[PDB]
């Protein structure tokens, strides 16, 4: 199965308050491994995955360090932002930032990525040959420039295509047994009446890994894509995801109706019709 | 491992 | 990060040396190479992350990421190219502080055409005081040999330019501060 | 640059009288970050609700965990409130074992 | 000099003394390095300084202390100065991007003794070229030989006619232990320039020896009877000679 390795940020400028908050979290695939927040007790990069804890203490003052450096500059860049775009210190205003490496289910880098946005909308990207950008407005397009000038594609395809996927490698190794084997879905399925002759089929799926899931009904043979209520992926709380897909069938008529299921985790697609 | 920068990587 | 180049390397104007430097890295994130003259601040000379020949002038820069090994190419070889030459590392290891090796020394020699090698004393102006020798004149791949009996004191070959007559020459001095002492047997 | 909050009120495992267990209110599609989810007991405030870490999606819509360890009840009726710029007044969703 | 401002420049002090060493840049980068170099060795880390009060070890911190109060001082301090914290010194500045270079003050030479009294200033003497060489050669070379200096903190240029000269002018890279068995020697200096021999045979020719003495001053309390070594200038010429 393919693995990917992400960081988000979260910049947030927040005048009559104080000075912006910067705040940034790592995932590989659906598990969060590492948090930093600017407004935390003492700022310090902080575990959040438990193959992580392995890491030495060389580990954690660097991640420290690096996530410290940014503090300051995100917040330099969200007085460049108002700038550009002539805004008062009236408003509170966010950068956003998403980076990071795909690997194949073979190992093998698929791509990099590396995108930014203001006020919840696109600004800026790097393209695929990872040697240039898009910028989506013209505020982003002095960006463009400053980034050229230093030639930061440069150290951001040293990233991509070197320690991002080295770094992915040796977390993906260090917790494999929760990383690269999957949880499968626990799957049942619920009656319940909403009426005096038509009823609700819901067919349940939780504590699963990744979130990666489908859930379908069917009747007869044929995909009910019209009349199923169907909920977004949500997390259990442990590490785990739940999904549910519901639909109303006229009493006495559940057992033309088949919920079917798919899941990394599941060695072959299951399908479940409620059990009286 | 995150992505280090440092100043010229301002917006 | 264990970087690790030649101590020192000796060529003549108008060639070409390579300067091998290799390192044992996980957590590259770039290797530098700097010029330092002796006596004065190291000079930035390239930024080498991704594989393949880099020319900058008569300088080149190679890096071979798969096995950590990067080489500087000095072409048409120069007499101010004689210095020291920095192989400088970024690792994840420390943190992406450039970590540096031990240097490579580079000597330049000099081309001398019609090498004269020879000895002469040279008076000091004062007073009633006196002399010292010069060995001069003498080819680029003479060795100049070091002091014994310990009151002798011979300094290192040196090269000068007579820019105007556009002329280089190698030197080596010998001085003793005893009574018994002859500039012919100095150089032995 | 304005996006309304979805609101998910649901336990970690099963509802089973009796048992302890886990109530969340899983809070997405918001923009921007300031956001303030409070679960209720019956309608009263809930002390000590634990969230998870500021994190957002593709579209750069944040998303959020609350978290409370209860105990359900046939008595006990449990709640989430989320407020939020776009929302002119607080938004309740209650708690439903079979959603 | 590319904003960079080291000082001292050099430095003479006793051991168990405290040292400090000041590092200006006028440039705004958010990082700063203490690095030193020793024979044998490269440039190794002392401290590094990413922004105002953040700073941490490199490879060499024992003994060493560092602060970075503001953007442009990052100061190095040596608590109780050991002789084997004799060194050069450089210090670095930096934007922080790991693909833009760093760049270097232009160095500090300092040097730590047990006993103040061990130094020396060099004297200075100039020998004439001789007459073998002229005929030989139709070229004149003259030898400047600084002796008995301590430590080697000395600096050697050459003037003609009050104006210095770089031409036909060569120095040795490194100075020479007088006694090269034994600890805290003195060392000697030699340099060579050559020119024509119509040049130096010319009577109105002034051809003037200087080497640069980095001594004690302007504190450094001295006891003793012979002069104080101080920073200081010695020369030594020679007139052109007529045939």
């Amino acid at each position: 199965g393919s693995h990917s390795m992400r960081y988000f940020y979260t910049a947030m400028s927040r005048p009559g308050r104080g000075e912006p908050r910067f705040i940034a979290v790592g995932y590989v695939d659906d598990t969060q491994f590492v948090r930093f927040d600017s407004d935390a007790a003492s700022p310090r990069t902080e575990p959040r995955a438990p193959w992580i804890e392995q890491e030495g203490p060389e580990y954690w003052d660097r991640n420290t360090q690096i996530f410290k450096t940014n503090t300051q500059t995100y917040r330099e860049s969200l007085r460049n932002l108002r700038g550009y775009y002539n805004q008062s210190e009236a408003g509170s205003h966010i950068i956003q930032r998403m980076y990071g490496c795909d690997l194949g289910p073979d190992g093998r880098l698929l791509r990099g990525h590396d995108q930014s946005a203001y006020d919840g909308k696109d600004y800026i990207a790097l393209n695929e040959d990872l040697s240039s950008w898009t910028a989506a407005d013209t505020a982003a397009q002095i960006t463009q420039r400053k980034w050229e000038a230093a030639r930061v594609a440069e150290q951001l395809r040293a990233y991509l295509e070197g320690l991002c996927v080295e770094w992915l490698r040796r977390y993906l190794e260090n917790g494999k047994e929760t990383l690269q084997r999957a949880d499968p879905p626990k799957t049942h399925v619920t009656h319940h009446p909403v009426s005096d002759h038509e009823a609700t089929l819901r067919c349940w799926a939780l504590g699963f890994y990744p979130a990666e899931i489908t859930l379908t009904w069917q009747r007869d043979g044929e995909d009910q894509t019209q009349d199923t209520e169907l909920v977004e992926t949500r997390p259990a709380g442990d590490r785990t995801f739940q999904k549910w897909a519901a639909v109303v069938v006229p009493s006495g008529e559940e057992q033309r109706y088949t919920c079917h299921v798919q899941h990394e985790g599941l060695p072959k697609p299951l399908t479940l019709r409620w059990e009286p | 491992e995150p992505l280090p920068q440092g100043q010229l990587t301002a917006y | 990060q264990n970087i690790d180049q030649p101590t020192e390397m000796t060529a003549t104007e108008g060639a070409i040396v390579q300067i091998n430097c290799t390192y044992q890295t996980s957590g590259f994130n770039g290797l530098f190479w700097y010029q330092q003259h002796a006596g004065e601040a190291p000079t930035f000379l390239s930024y080498n992350v991704l594989d393949g020949l880099e020319e900058k002038g008569r300088f080149s820069s190679f890096l071979s990421r798969s096995k950590g090994y990067s080489y500087l190419l000095l072409k048409e070889l120069q007499m101010k190219d004689s210095a020291s030459y920095l192989c400088a590392v970024q690792a994840s290891g420390g943190s992406y502080i450039p970590t540096f090796g031990r240097g490579t020394s580079l000597i330049v020699h000099p081309y001398i055409q019609n090498p004269d090698p020879a000895v002469y004393q040279l008076r000091d102006s004062k007073s009633s005081d006196k002399s010292v020798c010069l060995f001069t004149d003498f080819d680029s791949q003479t060795n100049v040999s070091q002091s014994k009996d310990s009151d002798v004191y011979i300094t290192d070959k040196c090269v000068l330019d007579m820019r105007s007559m556009d002329f280089k020459s190698n030197s080596a001095v010998a001085w003793s501060n005893k009574s018994d002492f002859a500039c012919a047997n100095a150089f032995n | 640059i304005q996006r309304t909050p979805k609101i998910q009120v649901y336990s970690r495992h099963p509802a089973e009288n009796g048992k302890s267990n886990f109530l969340n209110c899983y809070v997405s599609g918001f923009h921007p970050s300031d956001i303030e989810v409070d679960l209720l007991k019956n309608g009263e405030r809930i002390e000590k609700v634990e969230h998870s870490d500021l994190s957002f999606s593709k579209d750069w819509s944040f998303y959020l965990l609350y978290y409370t360890e209860f105990t359900p009840t046939e008595k006990d009726e449990y709640a989430c409130r989320v407020n939020h710029v776009t929302l002119s007044q607080p938004k309740i969703v209650k708690w439903d074992r079979d959603m | 000099d590319a904003g960079i401002t080291q000082s001292p420049r050099h430095k003479v002090t006793e051991t168990g003394t405290p040292v400090t060493l000041r590092c200006h840049q006028t440039e705004n980068h958010r990082y700063m390095y203490w690095y030193r170099q020793d024979p044998g060795h490269g440039l190794r880390l002392i401290h590094y300084s990413y922004g105002v009060k953040d700073t941490d070890k490199g490879e060499v911190s024992d003994g060493y202390s560092v602060s970075r109060s503001k953007t442009e001082d990052f100061l190095l301090t040596l608590e109780s100065a050991t002789s084997s914290q004799t060194s050069v010194y450089f210090c670095a500045t930096g934007t922080g991007d790991s693909n833009q270079p760093q760049h270097f003050g232009d160095g500090t030479r300092l040097s730590i003794l047990e006993d103040l009294n061990k130094v020396f200033p060099p004297e200075v003497a100039v020998f004439e070229p001789s007459e073998a060489e002229i005929s030989h050669t139709q070229k004149a070379t003259l030898v400047c030989l600084a002796t008995g200096f301590f430590p080697d903190h000395v600096e050697l240029s050459w003037w003609v006619n009050g104006k210095e000269v770089h031409s036909g002018v060569c120095t040795d890279p490194q100075p020479l232990k007088e006694q090269p068995a034994l600890n805290d020697s003195r060392y000697a200096l030699s340099s060579r320039l050559r020119v024509s021999a119509t040049f130096w045979q010319n009577p109105r020719n002034h051809f003037r020896c200087q080497v640069q003495f980095y001594g004690l001053s302007e504190n450094d309390e001295w006891t003793q009877d012979r002069a104080k070594p101080v920073t200081q200038i010695v020369s030594a010429e020679a007139w052109g000679r007529a045939d």
